[PDB]
């Protein structure tokens, strides 16, 4: 899992 | 915004496999929930002026403007503080990256993960992207000190918890060489490898120092007397304590240049390296005299100082250490020389550096008095002045690499010095003019033996080529061949971890090794208990594998520890997920069957890929993980025509089915046969499918593994959970062609669990005592309901001891929903559990069976053998 | 066993076999002892934390730094019958054994206070005190010790009986007979006080008066060999226990009142493990039979089947030695092995 | 001690 | 010292 | 070796056979009478091979192994006769007719009634025991130019590990 | 035989 993200 | 709850997990988890430490908070946004960036006014300067580096952030838009892009286009809150926390962090030089944010409970209350590097550091970080977001959302900055203070704060929590570099090289080394390791509790100790594979170090001590060469090499005398018996060179000299015989000393030594050390230790202080003169003999004395009372008088060598490192009888290291100096680089003072070089990029601080740097002080001054110069002078070119006594980089000075040219003779010298004070990894302090040529014809000698040297000068020298020093010490802690890690066996799945467990654990005990495991009644190691009460998790599993005896570990484990903290071994052999099913949905945020089945795959998603994860192939959730692992896949199934299985098998996998009334292992086109279900005592008569499924995950697991098949059959064979043994847990009673069940029930799943028979019984009649006790609510018609849909022999008993209703009122709603749905089942009334229903069993006929669900189990088992049962 | 030995010039050593197969001792320490085993062993914190993370029963207590925060480490211990030990270690000495009143509390306290700054009011266990002794993570013996003491031996005071037994054959000296002399001093009148006697009391027929705290052979106590009377499941604790410190000679210091039933069900403690233990109290017991304390040492420096020396070739006669000497040396060397040889021109190795 |  |  | 079973072929030695037993080819038999066409048994006249491994007496193992290692055979055939291979021959007085060497596989990795056995993988543990490699080391070279070079340095390299080492080249094929 |  794969960076900071809240698509 | 309040902080309802926080986690920090260490270990393998829900949210990510490799990203193992994470702080999950919970957080409750009562104020902007409902105002997306653009409803407050002010959040988008106060946030960009306060923390300028939040333009490094990507988020989702994938570019190097996304957020601060996201942020214009309404954005709330729960996931703005989910980047400041990972950029506080980042200011004070810890990184951290990764993050997540989801909505849980009612609105408003936020899921935020985010990575962290120290656990106090990582935690603090959180509280305080809390406290800036909302000072920026109730005013439009937030204060500079108030900033200043909490990146200082960070900076102090990331140091306290630091490790030493010479424990930092060998932990790195090893995680290179996947061997796995821990902080222990005690004396700043860290284990490395699991079970009986464990070694401990401590700094540059370990497992195999031994304590009489560690102290005869702290013994001076000692090591010099040990040593010169031995044929090795050490310099002359003799001891006075603390009288005028400094006159006589010199002339045994052989002269007035020598060495006058203190008569006790107290690191490099006291010590007058080159007296020439009476009066210096004095002052020599006068510092030796500070501390405790033959290491007085020593003859002087000439020649550098030389360390040289020995890690198990064999030569890791050489290098040569220089005092901080200056030379004569131009017509410049010392002084100026000084600024000049104490300049220089690769000086500063202390290990953030390769080099320090050069302080004047007064013992720079005395030092540069014997030599004829003081700070104001002006050097010839190419002069050097020394301004320090002894050579140490933490003081200024240099090191350099000479480890491939020191000669033969001398490298078998050092190694024999190594062997006869005995210590495994040592430090030797050499003198000599040219470590090229044998010590002999140099004139050269051997001044100290230092236990638990470090490693900074070898590993980062000024000068030459950096040594891999920590891959020898590996080398002898786990020899290449040898394991550093003992099998782990994990299980888990909604239902039947615990007996599966049991049983997997039971077999491998038949191979006469130590195996531990851990369940929710206790933990074990051979048979003893050495805890009891629920022990499933990572604190459990840790007990087990910081054990010195354990060979094997099986584990259960549950959603409880995974949610919470993770799981603590990293990695495992074999994977077993049994089942997933709706049981416990709603609570720990998960809500949904197909995210409980992301908490289960996470053991199947940890087994290494020369490993095994074992699935159940008639469950659709559970054969589905099959293709997120990297690990080799094994299935489990009652239907031997099951398409999976066939699939499977004709691309040579291996897979256990029950087939002819025989528990069989699939290898290929062979098929293995265990044994009948019928035969296996765990297993009630073959009427029970879920322990049918449960012995085939447990030979399956043990087969991948490598046990043989007559191992496996010895212990299905001889496993117990007999009544009296494990009393209250489906206790079978067989009385020839009669039979009955006592097991435990309250709401349908206990009624369920002996249902099952019932369903599955090849006879003629099918009965029950009672159900319920006054544990449960006005259900009682729909129990009773329940019970005239399954049986043919209902017999009430609804007045228990317990007496929480009243008397027989329970039975008489038991009474109505049994006649309700099914008048004509046998339905006597007895109202007594103690002497009459469960001895009154004469009363049901041939192949009849009778479920019973008294409310002590413990009475019931006993009253039943008035018709004779097995 | 035809073990060859020598004293070593340093520090009081014995070396035991030649060349690479030698080994050394130093009393009860060995060349196999660890470091970080023994430290840990030493350090009363650190053992007490490490045993009870591994399930390993060990006495309920906390730390006062010299402040008097007694009467508040007591309530979380469980009640007055409790044991205060000086904070740091002193032999045995400044050790209240059973305080059972706030005033015992207190002069417990000052005793204490006399040397350096969790070893503070633990709880009191009751059963007597075993020292049992494991090797190489294999249980050799177990002894139960006791205090001097004397009993109610017919209707004669303390002063009388302590005369009539302090006569027996096997009491003198030290190290020259199993016992040694029971001392009357104030210590003793300081323990018999707190028992409700003095020495001019007489006893009631079988009534048993100590005169020391704790038990000695050095200070005039016995010792009883229990080593076959000791449960399975105690045997695999006290192994664990030598395992989980990491010592290989270790003494384990229990307190139970039966040795033959498991530690849970007695409510037995480990009180502590002791690096270097001595021998005497299971070689030479005042109850019991002596036991080979020794061979379990010996079989672990020099395991069944390995040799404790190499081969030696001694060459002489009045003329031709050096050249042959040279020549057979040379010889051995092809085998690829380390040889060393003397000769009139010099020592060589290699 | 030497012997503990 | 640790690192001698 | 087409299917599981052969033919059943009459022939004079059915006949033969047939008329020792009081019977021939015309005559019919009682209900559930059984007539052999053959005075022994094997596969490929038409009998059949009935898998009976899990019936035997743990004495009985004991006993055959033990006639193996008597006559020294590592793959072994025994021929025995008794009434009933769940007891020991002791009581059934069962003999032991003959031991072969050599034995065939067919009747256990392909038996007419029960289930087949995987022969060869006992076969294969002894000749490469677990734990043990059944291959050496192979260094493969090369390239358009300086195979030759190339070569001739690795295999020296390795030779000064003490190893047997074999090579060939354009030049020549080497050992050591 | 090759085949016993
Ligand atoms: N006889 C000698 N001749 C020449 N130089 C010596 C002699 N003895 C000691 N030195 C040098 O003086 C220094 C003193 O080292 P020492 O043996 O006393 O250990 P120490 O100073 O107490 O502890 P540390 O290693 O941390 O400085 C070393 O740098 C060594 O090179
Ligand atoms: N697939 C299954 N395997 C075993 N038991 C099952 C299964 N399905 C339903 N059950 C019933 O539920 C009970 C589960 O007991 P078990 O302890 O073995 O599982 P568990 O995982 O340990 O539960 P827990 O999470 O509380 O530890 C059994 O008594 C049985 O009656
Ligand atoms: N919590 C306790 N409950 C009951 N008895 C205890 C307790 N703690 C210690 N003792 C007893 O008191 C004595 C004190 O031993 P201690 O642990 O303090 O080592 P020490 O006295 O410092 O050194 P030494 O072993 O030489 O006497 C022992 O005999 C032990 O049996
Ligand atoms: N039997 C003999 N073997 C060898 N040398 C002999 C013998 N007899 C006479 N000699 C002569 O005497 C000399 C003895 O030399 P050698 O060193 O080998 O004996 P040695 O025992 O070492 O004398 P030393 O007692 O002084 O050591 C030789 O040089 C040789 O010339
Ligand atoms: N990369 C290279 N390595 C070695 N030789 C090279 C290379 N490039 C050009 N040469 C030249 O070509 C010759 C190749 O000789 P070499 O035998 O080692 O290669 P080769 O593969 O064995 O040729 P062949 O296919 O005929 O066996 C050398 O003498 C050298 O002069
Ligand atoms: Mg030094
Ligand atoms: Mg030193
Ligand atoms: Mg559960
Ligand atoms: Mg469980
Ligand atoms: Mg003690
Ligand atoms: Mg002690
Ligand atoms: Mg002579
Ligand atoms: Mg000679
Ligand atoms: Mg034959
Ligand atoms: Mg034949
Ligand atoms: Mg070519
Ligand atoms: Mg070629
Ligand atoms: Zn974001």
């Amino acid at each position: 899992d794969d960076d900071d993200d809240d698509d | 915004m309040k902080i309802l709850k926080t986690l920090t997990l260490r270990g393998p988890n829900y949210w990510s496999i490799r990203r193992k430490k994470l702080i999950v908070m919970r957080l409750d946004l009562e104020d902007l929930a409902e105002r997306p960036s653009n409803s407050i006014p002010g959040f988008y300067e106060g946030l960009i002026k306060v923390l300028p580096s939040l333009v490094e952030h990507f988020c989702s838009p994938g570019y190097q403007g996304g957020f601060l892009e996201r942020v214009k286009e309404g954005t709330y809150m729960g996931h703005i503080v989910q980047h400041v926390a990972l950029e506080l962090q980042e200011l004070v030089g810890m990184t951290a990256g990764f993050g997540r944010t989801r909505e849980t409970s009612t609105p408003g209350v936020y899921n935020v993960v985010y990575e962290y590097v120290d656990e106090q550091a990582g935690r603090y970080a959180g509280r305080a992207a809390v406290r800036l977001c909302r000072s920026l959302v109730d005013t439009g900055d937030y204060p500079r000190l108030e900033l200043e203070k909490d990146l200082e704060d960070l900076r102090d929590l990331g140091a306290n918890s630091a490790l030493g570099p010479s424990t930092e090289t060998i932990v790195t080394e090893a995680e290179a060489r996947k061997i796995p390791w821990m902080l222990l509790s005690a004396r700043a100790m860290v284990q490395l490898g699991y079970g009986v594979y464990q070694q401990r170090i401590q700094a540059t001590l370990s497992s195999h120092s031994g304590i009489l060469g560690v102290e005869l090499a702290c013994d001076k005398e000692g090591t010099k007397t040990i040593l010169q018996d031995a044929g090795i060179p050490v310099p002359r000299g003799t001891t006075i304590q603390y009288f005028d015989d400094l006159e006589e000393a010199i002339n045994d030594v052989g002269g007035y240049p020598v060495v006058i050390k203190p008569l006790d230790g107290n690191h490099g202080r006291g010590i007058t390296i080159n007296v020439r003169h009476w009066q210096e003999a004095i002052a020599a004395y006068d510092l030796a005299a500070e501390e405790s009372k033959a290491i007085i008088v020593e003859r002087y060598y000439e020649g550098s100082d030389h360390r040289v490192l020995v890690v198990n009888g064999k030569l890791v290291a050489v290098a040569e250490r220089i005092p901080a100096h200056v030379t004569g680089d131009g017509s410049s003072t010392i002084s100026e020389l000084i600024e000049k070089t104490n300049q220089d990029p690769n000086r500063g601080d202390g290990h953030d550096n390769i080099l320090t740097k050069i302080v004047v002080n007064k013992t720079a001054i005395d030092v540069m008095e014997r030599q004829g110069y003081n700070l104001d002078s002006v050097l010839p070119k190419d002069e050097v002045v020394y301004l320090r006594a002894t050579a140490n980089l933490s003081t200024g000075g240099i090191a350099i690499d000479r480890t491939d040219d020191i000669h033969p003779e001398n490298i078998w010298l050092m190694e024999r010095v190594a062997k006869v004070i005995g210590l495994d990894i040592a430090g030797i302090d050499v003198v000599t003019s040219d470590i090229s040529k044998p010590l002999r014809e140099t004139n050269g000698v051997i001044v100290e033996v230092n236990a638990a040297p470090g490693f900074r000068m070898h590993v980062a020298p000024s000068q030459g080529l950096p040594r891999n020093v920590a891959a020898p010490v590996l080398d002898m802690l786990f020899p290449p061949g040898t394991p550093s890690r003992i099998p782990i066996l994990a299980v888990t799945g909604t239902n039947g971890k615990t007996t599966t467990t049991r049983l997997l654990a039971h077999i491998y005990r038949q191979t006469g090794k130590t195996v531990g495991y851990t369940s929710t009644d206790a933990i074990y190691i051979n048979e003893y208990c050495v805890e009891k009460g629920d022990n499933t998790g990572p604190q459990s599993a840790g007990v087990i594998l910081r054990d010195p005896t354990v060979e094997v570990a099986v584990l259960e484990t549950a959603r409880g520890g995974i949610l919470r903290a993770g799981l603590a071994f990293d990695s495992c052999d074999v994977g077993v997920v049994l089942n997933v099913a709706a049981d416990h949905l709603g609570l720990g945020d998960i809500d949904t069957i197909e995210q409980m089945a992301k908490v289960k795959s996470v053991i199947a998603e940890v087994v290494d890929p020369s490993g095994y994860a074992v699935l159940n192939a008639d469950d659709p959730l559970v054969a589905a993980m099959a293709d997120k692992v990297k690990a080799k896949v094994a299935y489990f199934s009652m239907n031997p025509d099951n398409p999976i299985i066939q699939a499977h098998v004709r691309r040579n996998g291996i897979a256990a089915v029950y087939e002819s009334g025989y528990l069989s292992i699939l290898e290929g086109s062979w098929t293995l046969r265990v044994e009948q279900a019928k035969l296996i005592p765990m297993t009630m008569g073959g009427m029970a499918p879920f322990m049918i499924a449960n012995a085939l995950a447990a030979c399956l697991a043990a087969f991948v593994n490598g046990l043989d098949v007559e191992v496996i059959r010895q212990g299905v064979r001889t496993f117990t959970t007999s009544a009296e043994q494990t009393p209250g847990r489906m206790n079978l009673f067989n009385l020839g062609q009669h039979h009955a069940l006592v097991d435990y029930a309250h709401n349908p799943a206990g009624y369920r669990a002996v249902g099952d028979f019932v369903k599955n019984w090849q006879g003629q009649r099918f009965g029950v005592v009672g159900g319920p006790g006054d544990r449960r609510d006005s259900d009682l018609i729909e129990l009773g309901q329940i019970a005239a849909q399954v049986f043919d022999r209902i017999i009430v008993k609804e007045d228990d001891d317990k007496r929480g209703r009243s008397e027989g009122e329970t039975a008489d709603l038991i009474v109505k929903g049994i006649l309700q749905e099914n008048p004509g089942a046998s339905y006597e009334v007895i109202l007594d559990e103690t002497i009459a229903l469960n001895k009154a069993l004469d009363q049901v006929e041939e192949k009849g069976l009778v479920v019973v669900f008294p409310e002590s189990v413990t009475r019931a088992i006993d009253l039943i053998k008035v018709r004779n049962p097995i």
